[PDB]
């Protein structure tokens, strides 16, 4: 079963989005080396 | 006075988590979408 309602502590949503746009960034450079490393070497 | 309902009570701060993930997917979404609404493929 899923959990409860709520409709407090704030602070959860600040951490949730901060992990969202930090994941994007982090997601974002390791999968675009990780495909480019495929097509061609960049690194010299 | 009295009677704090409690507080700190699971579920509550397992939010966070759900918060984060929901949103990577729901960006995600409308970022591909928004992207691919001009036939912008990167591979067919």
């Amino acid at each position: 079963g899923c959990p409860a309602e709520q409709r407090a502590s704030p602070l959860t949503s600040i951490i949730s989005a901060v992990v969202g746009i930090l994941l994007v960034v982090v997601l974002g450079v390791v999968f675009g080396i990780l495909i480019k490393r495929r097509q061609q070497k960049i690194r010299k | 006075e009295g009677c704090p309902t409690n507080g700190p009570k699971i579920p509550s701060i397992a939010t966070g988590m759900v918060g984060a993930l929901l949103l990577l997917l729901v960006v995600a979404l409308g970022i591909g979408l928004f992207m691919r609404r001009r036939h912008i493929v990167r591979k067919r």
